[PDB]
C-alpha cells in the first residue's frame, strides 16, 4: 500500500491507496494551553493535534500551521504529519510511498520544504506532490473538466482537456472557509453574539457547516429574511444556550459570490470560473461548460450548485449546455482521486524516490510534479 | 443659549454632552443611575435622595446609593435606566426642550443593530428629537485631529475598537473590538488588590479603584525593568486614601493592572493586546496606504491616558515589526517611520470631533435621519447611517 | 438578600410624606383602611420578616411600602428594648406607653431623614402622626401576642435576643 | 529524586493535616495552633502545637493561629509550628524527603518567598512543592486511582475555617482568570453561633462550645423565613446541648435559630460582612460563566465540595437546587427569545467520601506519581536563585 | 516573543561620555611619555626625604582615557605610595596651600585608590580623605561626583 495525505488547509484527510474513503479526518489544528496552572502527573502536556485540539479547545489557543495553501508554521505541520502516521494511520511512514497535495500557484518553497521533511524526517521510500484539482478530476470519472476546488483557506479552478492542464488559464482565490467563518464571527455580531477566541471560531465553523446555504437570488432572499422569521433557525452552542440565525446563513455565503462583503478586490467564484474558461481556446470552451467539477467542504453548501448554474448560465452565452457536477462525496474527491492515482500501474515509474532525492537535492519536486 | 445641534457622547463610563462648534464637552458625568439603599454605613440630614438619582447626583453620593451602569461593552444593558440618565441629560444638566432638535450621537463600530433602532426610538418617542445622526466614535476621534487618514484607536470603559481611515475613506473591513478597556482594567485592580487582602465588593467602591486606577496606574516601558523595580526596590510602593478615610498600600499593580491592555489573558481574553491588535489591523491594509496608517496612529478615550501608553505602544509596534516584518535583522529597522499621536485633549476626541462633524451637518438638513421619515419608515430610516 | 415587602406590588396606594398609608387590620382610632381580617397586612409581615431581616446589613427600598416596613422594624427593635422582664399586661401598658409617647416624623430627629421625605405640606404631617400613631400602637400590640406567646408572666428568650440587633445600625 | 515517601502538610487557617504520600489517611489532623510563653534565653524552645497547644491555655501559654483567612501572617509561629511538626510528628529528616505545601489560589508571592526559605535554609528539605490546594480536591474526589476514573474538569467549591474559593479547572488545567473567593468560611460561622449564645445570654459561648454547635446542631434549610416559622410551629425543633466548662463542671445550652440561621452565612453572606455581598450559588455561577463556553458543561457536571465547612447537613442540595435555579433562567431566557427548547445542563454538587480532607488526599494521590519529583523545586534550584524561586503565581496568568 | 527584542539601541542612541566631556587633546604615547618623565620624580622625592614635594610635583598633571589604564595604574601606584611616605603632621599645612584644582586631583586619585584594597593601603587614604575634606569642605567631593568617568 502507498499512503495518500490530502494536505488540506483546514482538514487533513489521510488513507492507503485502492481505499475510496479516507481512513483518518481530523482539523489541520496544533493546539496549546492558555493557562499555566496544571495538575501533576495528569497526562498533560504542551501540544494537542487534530481531535484532541478540538476536544480540548476551551482551554487552548487553537491554530492551523496552514493559511491560503501555504504552511505558515513547519515546527506544527510535522507533528501534523507525526499524528497522521504514528497515531492515526498507525504505520512507520519509512514502509510506504506517500501521495501529497498541494494548491496550485504556491510558493516554490513550499513544496521544496515538502519533499525536504518527507524524506530527511520521515524517511519514506518514494513520494509525489500532485496538485488537488487533476486528482478531483480522476476521481469523477473524466478527462474533461473545469474543477472548482475550494478547501479551507484557498478556492482555485484548473481547467483540463483529454488529460492535458492548461496552465496558463488557472485561476485561484485566497478566500474559502476560513474567511467565510471569519465573516459569520464577524456578521453574528448584530445579533449581539459575540465570538472572538480561537474556540468559538470552531463552535462558528460548526454554526456555518449547520445552518448556512447559498442563496439562489441574494436581494430576493433579503427581502424574504426582512418578511418573515420562516428563514430564521435556532442553534444549539455547548454552553445549552440557543442562538438564533436568519439572512446570516446566506449573507455569509454570499461573499463567495461577492468578495467585497469582506473588502477584498475579486471576482466572485462565477466570475472567476467564467474569466478561468474563457481564458482556454474556443475549441476546448465548448466542452468544460458541461463539466464545471465541484470539490472541498467549501462547496459542499445547500444551494451552490443551482446558483453557480444560474449565474454561470447568464455570463455564457445562450446556446451552451451548461452542467454543474457537484458528487456527495465532494468533500474527499482529492483524497478519493489521490486513491486512484497512487493506485494506476503507469504512475509506479513517476513517483520520486529516495535515491534520485539524494543524488538531486529538495529541488527535484520541480522537475517530476506538475 | 443657542438652536445649535446637540452632540451627545452617551459613552459606557462617562455622557459627555453639548453643542455643534464647542472646543469641549459642556457637561460630563458618570453614565451611572443610583437606587436608595441602606448599608450599615454613615447617615446624616445634610442631604436627601430621591427614588433614582443619576450622573453627578449619584457620584457624590454613592455611599447612599446602589449604583447601576445603563450601558457596558459600548451597548444599553437596561434602557430604563438610560431613560433616566436621558432625561437627566436634557432637562435638568442642559436645561433643554428636545421637542424638534437635531442630535448627533455616538456608538462603537461593531454593536449589535437593536442598540442603535432603540436609542434612535428613544430620541424620535421619547423626547420627540426632530432629527438624529449616530455617528462611530473613532471616525469622530479623526474629526477632532483635523484629519483625513490614520488609524484610530479608541479606548474607554467598555470597548477598545480601531478604525483605520485613508483619504476620508473608511476601512470598514479591517474595523475591530478589542473587548477590554477602562472597566476590565478596573475590575483587574480589585483583582490584584484582593491578592494584598482589600475588598471593594460593594457597587458604590467600583468608582473609588477607578479614581485609584486612573490616579496611580501607568504602563510599564519595560517589562523587565518595572519588575526589577517591583522585586528588588520599594520604589513603586504608593499609599492612597479612600473616601473612608482607609489607606492601602499599591505597588506592582501601579503597572499590572494596565498591562491587560497590552496583555489581555491576565484578564482571560484570548485576543492580542493594543500593539499586536493594531499592527494585525495595519498589517493587513493594502500595501499603498501602510505607510499612512503607522504614521498616524491616533489614541482617543481615557482609557488611553495611562502614564508611558503613547511610548509602550510606539516601541511595542517597532519591536513587533522587527520580529515578524525584518525577522530580527536590525538593518533596516531605522527605515520603519511610526508616530502614535496623543493629544492632550484625547480622552474627549469623540465629543470634540462630534461638535465638529455636527456643525458640518447643521445647515444640511436631509443629512440626518427625520421624525417624520422614521414614523414612515421606522428601523428602515436609519440605512442613511453608512453601510 | 434581605426579604421585602409584598405589599410594594400594590399600586394607587395613599401616601403621606413617602410612607405608604398602606390598608391595616386594627382596633385602635386612626385614618387607616381596614385590612380583610381573613389575610396578612403589613404588620403580619413586618413581625414574620422582621428576626430574619434584622441580621442583614445591606437593604436596597423598593417604594413606599418598603419605607413603612422599615419604620415597623425600627419600632419592633424599640418594643424588644422596652419589653424586658415585664409581665405580658404591663408590656401591654408600657409599649402602649411607648407606642402613644411624642416621637420625631421625618421631616424633624428622625433617624433616616435622608431617606424619607419630608412632609408635603403643613397639613400632611398631621394625617402622617395620625397614621404612624395608630401604625405603631397596633405593631406594639401584635408583637406581644407572639412574645407572650408559650407563657403570660415573662417575654420569650426566642423574641428577647433581637433587642441589641439593630437593624442596619439604625434606631428610632 | 529520593526514593522515600514525599511527605504532605496541609496547613489550613482552622487544621494543620500531617502524613506521607500513599496511606488510607493523615497521620495527624489537628488545630494550625501554637501555644507560646507571654540564666539562658529558651522561650523559643517552651512552645507547643495542634492539640498539645489546647491543653496549654490553663498553663499560662498565650495560644495563637499563625494562619488567618487562608493565609500565613506570623512566620516565627510558621516555622516554630513546622520545626515541631517535622521533629515531634512526623518524626522525619527534611534531607531525606521531598515536600507536599499547600496555600489558597490568591496566596502573596511574599508566602510562597518566605515558605521556601524556611523549608531550604531552616530545615534543608531536599525538596518543595507548594501545590494550589483545591486542584488537589479534585484529584480526591474520584472513584480510584486508575485513569479511567479520572475527571479532569469540574468546578471545586473549597471551604475550610478561613475562606471559601471556587476554582474551575478544566482538562487538569486550572483557570486563573475565573477563580472567586468569599472571605467567610468556618471560622466565621463559628464566631456568629458564638454571638448568638451570647445574645440570648447563655451559660455557655466558648469558641469550643459555638464550635460544636456547628459540628452536631446546624444544617442548611431552604429559606429562613419559613424556617424561623417552623421554629413557631414544631417545639423540637429546639436541642438542649450540654458543655462542660474550663474549670470543670457542667452546663445545658439551649441551641435555637442558629441551627439554620448560622449555614445560611453561605447563602447569604451579608448576615455576616459589611464587605462581602455575593452568595455562594451566584458566586459559583460566575465562575463558569466567566470560564471559556465550551468548557461550562464540564464545570456544572461536576461542582466537587471540598473542606470540613461543606459538611453542613443539606449544604450540596441547598447548593445544587439554588445554582440549578439561576442557570435554568438564564437558558430560559434563551429559548424565550428563539422559539426552541435547548438540552439544558445538568448541575450536579458532588459529595463524596474524602470530603472532610480532600486537599491532603490529593495531594498525597500526586505525589505517589512517578513524575513528582521532577515538579518539586530541587535544593539545587534553591542554591542558585534563593527563594526568588518560589514567587512567580503558578495559579494565574504572569506578565513577563 | 517580541517583548525582549530592543530596538531603543539601534533607533535612538544614546549620548556617549564623549558627549558630555570634551576629548582629550594628547595622543595615548603622549600622555604616556608625560608621565613616563613623572614616574621618576616622584620615586626619587621618597628617597630624599622630601615626599611634599613628590606629591606637588606629581600632582602638575594627570592621566586620563578608557586607552591608558596601564600608565593609569601606574600613576595611582606612585601616587598612593607618595601619599604613603608623607608624615601625618605635614598633611593641614600642605593641604591648605594647594589650589583647588590640585585639591580636587588629590580627593579623586585617594578615591580611585580606595576602589582597589588588594593594591592600596586603604588606612592613609582614608587618613587623607579625613583632612582634604576637614580643610577643604564637602564641595571636593561634590567635583569628584561630577567629574570625568575615564579619570
Ligand atoms: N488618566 C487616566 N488614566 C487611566 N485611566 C483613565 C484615565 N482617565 C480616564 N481613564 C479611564 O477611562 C475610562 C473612561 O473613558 P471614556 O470617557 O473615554 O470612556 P467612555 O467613552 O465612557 O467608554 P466607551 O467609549 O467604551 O463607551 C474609565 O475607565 C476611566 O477610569
Ligand atoms: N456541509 C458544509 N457546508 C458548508 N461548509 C462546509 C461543509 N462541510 C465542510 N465545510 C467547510 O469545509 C472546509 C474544509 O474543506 P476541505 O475540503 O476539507 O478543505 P481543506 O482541504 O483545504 O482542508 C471548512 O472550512 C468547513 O467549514
Ligand atoms: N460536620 C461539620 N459540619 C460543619 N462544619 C464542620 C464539620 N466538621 C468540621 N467542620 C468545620 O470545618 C472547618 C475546618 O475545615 P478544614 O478543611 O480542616 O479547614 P482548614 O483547611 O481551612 O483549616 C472548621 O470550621 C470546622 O469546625
Ligand atoms: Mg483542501
Ligand atoms: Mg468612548
Ligand atoms: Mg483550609
Amino acid at each position: 500500500t502507498a499512503l495518500v495525505c490530502d494536505n488540506g488547509s483546514g482538514l487533513v484527510k489521510a488513507g492507503f491507496a485502492g481505499d475510496d474513503a479516507p481512513r483518518a479526518v481530523f482539523p489541520s489544528i496544533v493546539g496549546r494551553p492558555r493557562h499555566q496552572g496544571v495538575m501533576v502527573g495528569m497526562g498533560q502536556k504542551d501540544s494537542y493535534v487534530g481531535d484532541e485540539a478540538q476536544s480540548k479547545r476551551g482551554i487552548l489557543t487553537l491554530k492551523y500551521p496552514i493559511e491560503h495553501g501555504i504552511i505558515t508554521n513547519w515546527d506544527d505541520m510535522e507533528k501534523i504529519w507525526h499524528h497522521t502516521f504514528y497515531n492515526e494511520l498507525r504505520v512507520a511512514p519509512e514502509e510506504h510511498p506517500t501521495l501529497l497535495t498541494e494548491a496550485p500557484l504556491n510558493p516554490k518553497a513550499n513544496r521544496e520544504k515538502m519533499t525536504q521533511i518527507m524524506f530527511e524526517t520521515f524517511n519514506v521510500p518514494a513520494m509525489y506532490v500532485a496538485i488537488q484539482a487533476v486528482l478531483s478530476l480522476y476521481a469523477s470519472g473524466r478527462t474533461t473538466g473545469i474543477v472548482l476546488d475550494s478547501g479551507d483557506g484557498v478556492t482555485h479552478n484548473v481547467p483540463i482537456y483529454e488529460g492535458y492542464a492548461l496552465p496558463h488559464a488557472i485561476m485561484r482565490l485566497d478566500l474559502a472557509g476560513r474567511d467565510l467563518t471569519d465573516y459569520l464571527m464577524k456578521i453574528l455580531t448584530e445579533r449581539g453574539y459575540s465570538f472572538v477566541t480561537t474556540a468559538e471560531r470552531e463552535i462558528v465553523r460548526d454554526i456555518k457547516e449547520k445552518l448556512c446555504y447559498v442563496a439562489l437570488d441574494f436581494e430576493n432572499e433579503m427581502a424574504t429574511a426582512a418578511s418573515s422569521s420562516s428563514l430564521e433557525k435556532s442553534y444549539e452552542l455547548p454552553d445549552g444556550q440557543v442562538i438564533t440565525i436568519g439572512n446570516e446563513r446566506f449573507r455569509c455565503p454570499e461573499t463567495l459570490f461577492q468578495p467585497s462583503f469582506i473588502g477584498m478586490e475579486s471576482a466572485g467564484i462565477h466570475e472567476t470560473t467564467y474569466n478561468s474558461i474563457m481564458k482556454c481556446d474556443i475549441d476546448i470552451r465548448k466542452d468544460l461548460y458541461a463539466n464545471n467539477v465541484m470539490s472541498g467542504g467549501t462547496t459542499m453548501y445547500p444551494g451552490i450548485a443551482d446558483r453557480m448554474q444560474k449565474e454561470i448560465t447568464a455570463l455564457a452565452p445562450s446556446t451552451m449546455k451548461i452542467k454543474i457536477i457537484a458528487p456527495p462525496e465532494r468533500k474527499y474527491s482529492v483524497w478519493i482521486g489521490g486513491s486512484i492515482l497512487a493506485s494506476l500501474s503507469t504512475f509506479q515509474q513517476m513517483w520520486i524516490t529516495k535515491q534520485e532525492y539524494d543524488e538531486a537535492g529538495p529541488s527535484i519536486v520541480h522537475r517530476k510534479c506538475f | 443659549m443657542e438652536s445649535a445641534p446637540i452632540v451627545l457622547d452617551n459613552g459606557t463610563g462617562f455622557v459627555k454632552v453639548g453643542y455643534a462648534k464647542d472646543n469641549f464637552p459642556r457637561f460630563q458625568f458618570p453614565s451611572i443611575v443610583g437606587r436608595p439603599i441602606l448599608r450599615a454605613e454613615e447617615k446624616t440630614g445634610n442631604v436627601q435622595i430621591k427614588d433614582v438619582m443619576v450622573g453627578d447626583e449619584a457620584e457624590a453620593v454613592r455611599s447612599l446609593l446602589q449604583v447601576k451602569y445603563p450601558m457596558e461593552n459600548g451597548i444599553i444593558r437596561d434602557f430604563e435606566e438610560m431613560n433616566q440618565l436621558w432625561d437627566y441629560t436634557f432637562f435638568e444638566k442642559l436645561k433643554i426642550d428636545p421637542r424638534g432638535r437635531k442630535i448627533l450621537l455616538t456608538e462603537p463600530p461593531m454593536n449589535p443593530v437593536a442598540n442603535r433602532e432603540k436609542m434612535c426610538e428613544t430620541m424620535f418617542e421619547r423626547y420627540g428629537f426632530g432629527g438624529v445622526y449616530v455617528a462611530i466614535q473613532a471616525v469622530l476621534s479623526l474629526y477632532a485631529q483635523g484629519l483625513s487618514s490614520g488609524v484610530v484607536v479608541d479606548s474607554g470603559d467598555g470597548v477598545t475598537h480601531i478604525v483605520p481611515v485613508y483619504e476620508s475613506v473608511v476601512l470598514n473591513h479591517l474595523v475591530g473590538r478589542l473587548d477590554v478597556a477602562g472597566r476590565d482594567a478596573t475590575r483587574y485592580l480589585i483583582s490584584l488588590l484582593l491578592r494584598k487582602g482589600y475588598a471593594f465588593n460593594r457597587t458604590a467602591d467600583f468608582e473609588t479603584v477607578r479614581e485609584m486606577k486612573e490616579k496611580l496606574c501607568y504602563v510599564s516601558y519595560d517589562l523587565e525593568l518595572d519588575h526589577k523595580l517591583s522585586e528588588e526596590t520599594t520604589v513603586l510602593m504608593r499609599n492612597y486614601t479612600l473616601p473612608d478615610g482607609r489607606v492601602i498600600k499599591v505597588g506592582s499593580e501601579r503597572y499590572e493592572c494596565p498591562e491587560c491592555l497590552f496583555q489581555p489573558h491576565l484578564v482571560g481574553s484570548e485576543q492580542p493586546g493594543l500593539s499586536e491588535f493594531i499592527f494585525d489591523t495595519i498589517q493587513a491594509a493594502d500595501v499603498d496606504i501602510r505607510k499612512y496608517l503607522y504614521r498616524a496612529i491616533v489614541l482617543s478615550g481615557g482609557s488611553s491616558m495611562y502614564a508611558g501608553l503613547p511610548s509602550r505602544l510606539e516601541k511595542e509596534i517597532k519591536q513587533l515589526w522587527f520580529e515578524r516584518v525584518l525577522h530580527g535583522d536590525p538593518a533596516r529597522l531605522p527605515n520603519f517611520k511610526v508616530k502614535i499621536e496623543d493629544a492632550p485633549r484625547r480622552r474627549h476626541a469623540v465629543f470634540i470631533g462630534g461638535a465638529v462633524l455636527a456643525d458640518i451637518m447643521a445647515q444640511n438638513d436631509h443629512m440626518w435621519v427625520s421624525k417624520a421619515e422614521w414614523e414612515e419608515y421606522g428601523v428602515r430610516a436609519l440605512d442613511k447611517l453608512g453601510p | 438578600p434581605a426579604y421585602h415587602s409584598s405589599f410594594l406590588s400594590l399600586t394607587d396606594v395613599p401616601t403621606t410624606g413617602n410612607i405608604a398609608m398602606l390598608p391595616l387590620k386594627t382596633k385602635f382610632r386612626g385614618p387607616a383602611y381596614p385590612a380583610d381580617e381573613s389575610q396578612m397586612d403589613i404588620i403580619d409581615e413586618c413581625i414574620g420578616l422582621f428576626r430574619a431581616n434584622c441580621f442583614f446589613r445591606n437593604f436596597e427600598i423598593k417604594g413606599p411600602a418598603d419605607r413603612t416596613l422599615i419604620y415597623g422594624t425600627l419600632f419592633i427593635s424599640e418594643c424588644l428594648g422596652r419589653v424586658n422582664g415585664l409581665n405580658y399586661r404591663d408590656a401591654e401598658r408600657q409599649l402602649n406607653s411607648l407606642a402613644l409617647e411624642n416621637f420625631s416624623i421625618p421631616g424633624s430627629g428622625f433617624p433616616l431623614n435622608a431617606l424619607y421625605a419630608p412632609p408635603l405640606s403643613p397639613q400632611d404631617a398631621e394625617i402622617m402622626r395620625t397614621y404612624l400613631t395608630q401604625f405603631r400602637q397596633e405593631l406594639a400590640y401584635r408583637l406581644l401576642s407572639h412574645v407572650y406567646a408559650t407563657e403570660k408572666d415573662h417575654p420569650s428568650k426566642w423574641w428577647t435576643c433581637f433587642s441589641k440587633r439593630r437593624f442596619m445600625n439604625k434606631a428610632l | 529524586a529520593s526514593f522515600n515517601v514525599p511527605i504532605i502538610m496541609d496547613n489550613g487557617t482552622g487544621y494543620s493535616k500531617l502524613g506521607y504520600a500513599g496511606n488510607d489517611a493523615p497521620s495527624y489532623v489537628f488545630p494550625t495552633v501554637i501555644a507560646t510563653r507571654s540564666k539562658r534565653a529558651t522561650e523559643d524552645l517552651d512552645f507547643f502545637i495542634g492539640n498539645d497547644a489546647l491543653k496549654k491555655a490553663s498553663a499560662g501559654y498565650s495560644l495563637d493561629y499563625p494562619i488567618r483567612h487562608g493565609q500565613i501572617e506570623n512566620w516565627d509561629h510558621m516555622e516554630r509550628f513546622w520545626q515541631q511538626s517535622l521533629f515531634k510528628y512526623l518524626r522525619c529528616e527534611p534531607e531525606d524527603h521531598y515536600f507536599l505545601l499547600t496555600e489558597p489560589p490568591l496566596n502573596p508571592p511574599e508566602n510562597r518567598e518566605n515558605t521556601a526559605e524556611i523549608m531550604f535554609e531552616s530545615f534543608n528539605c531536599a525538596g518543595l512543592y507548594i501545590a494550589v490546594q483545591a486542584v488537589l480536591a479534585l484529584a480526591a474526589s474520584w472513584t480510584s486511582s486508575k485513569v479511567t476514573d479520572r475527571s479532569l474538569t469540574g468546578t471545586v467549591v473549597d471551604s475550610g475555617d478561613g475562606v471559601t474559593h471556587i476554582i474551575p479547572v478544566a482538562e487538569g488545567y486550572v483557570i486563573g482568570s475565573s477563580i472567586k473567593t468569599m472571605p467567610l468560611a468556618g471560622r466565621d460561622v463559628t464566631y456568629f453561633v458564638q454571638s448568638l449564645l451570647r445574645d440570648r445570654n447563655e451559660p455557655d459561648s466558648s469558641l469550643k462550645t459555638a464550635e460544636r454547635i456547628k459540628e452536631e446542631c446546624c444544617y442548611v434549610c431552604p429559606d429562613i423565613v419559613k424556617e424561623f416559622s417552623r421554629f413557631d410551629r414544631e417545639p423540637d425543633r429546639y436541642l438542649k446541648y450540654a458543655s462542660e466548662s474550663i474549670t470543670g463542671h457542667s452546663t445545658t445550652i439551649d441551641v435555637g435559630f442558629e441551627r439554620f440561621l448560622a449555614p445560611e452565612i453561605f447563602f447569604n453572606p451579608e448576615i455576616a460582612s459589611s464587605d462581602f455581598l455575593t452568595p455562594l450559588p451566584e458566586l459559583v455561577d460566575n465562575v463558569v460563566q466567566s470560564s471559556p463556553i465550551d468548557v461550562r458543561k464540564g464545570l456544572y457536571k461536576n461542582i466537587v465540595l471540598s473542606g470540613g465547612s461543606t459538611l453542613f447537613k443539606n449544604f450540596g442540595n441547598r447548593l445544587q437546587r439554588d445554582l440549578k435555579r439561576i442557570v435554568d433562567e438564564r437558558i430560559h431566557r434563551s429559548e424565550m427569545l428563539s422559539g426552541a427548547k435547548s438540552g439544558g445542563v445538568d448541575v450536579n454538587v458532588i459529595s463524596h467520601k474524602r470530603q472532610r480532607n480532600a486537599v491532603w488526599f490529593g495531594g498525597s494521590l500526586l505525589a505517589q506519581t512517578p513524575e513528582f519529583g521532577s515538579y518539586c523545586h530541587t535544593k539545587a534550584d534553591y542554591e542558585e536563585y534563593g527563594a526568588s524561586i518560589a514567587r512567580r503565581y503558578q495559579i494565574f496568568g504572569n506578565s513577563l | 516573543t517580541f517583548r525582549t527584542l530592543d530596538v531603543d539601541s539601534i533607533t535612538e542612541p544614546v549620548l556617549t561620555e564623549q558627549d558630555i566631556f570634551p576629548i582629550r587633546n594628547e595622543t595615548a604615547e603622549q600622555v604616556q611619555a608625560a608621565v613616563s618623565q613623572l614616574i621618576p620624580q616622584a620615586r626619587s622625592a621618597i628617597q630624599t626625604g622630601n615626599a611634599l614635594q613628590g606629591l606637588k610635583t606629581l600632582l602638575s598633571y594627570v592621566p586620563y582615557g578608557n586607552d591608558v589604564q596601564e600608565v593609569r595604574t601606574q600613576y595611582l601606584n606612585a601616587f598612593v605610595d607618595v601619599l604613603s611616605n608623607i608624615r601625618a603632621a605635614d598633611i593641614p599645612a600642605f593641604v591648605k596651600e594647594c589650589s583647588t584644582e590640585e585639591i580636587d586631583n588629590i580627593v579623586n586619585f585617594i578615591y580611585r585608590g580606595l576602589a582597589n584594597p588588594q593594591a592600596y593601603n586603604s588606612s592613609v587614604l582614608l587618613n587623607w580623605h579625613e583632612k582634604v575634606v576637614e580643610i577643604s569642605g564637602i564641595g571636593c567631593i561634590v567635583r569628584v561626583l561630577n567629574s570625568r568617568p575615564d579619570l
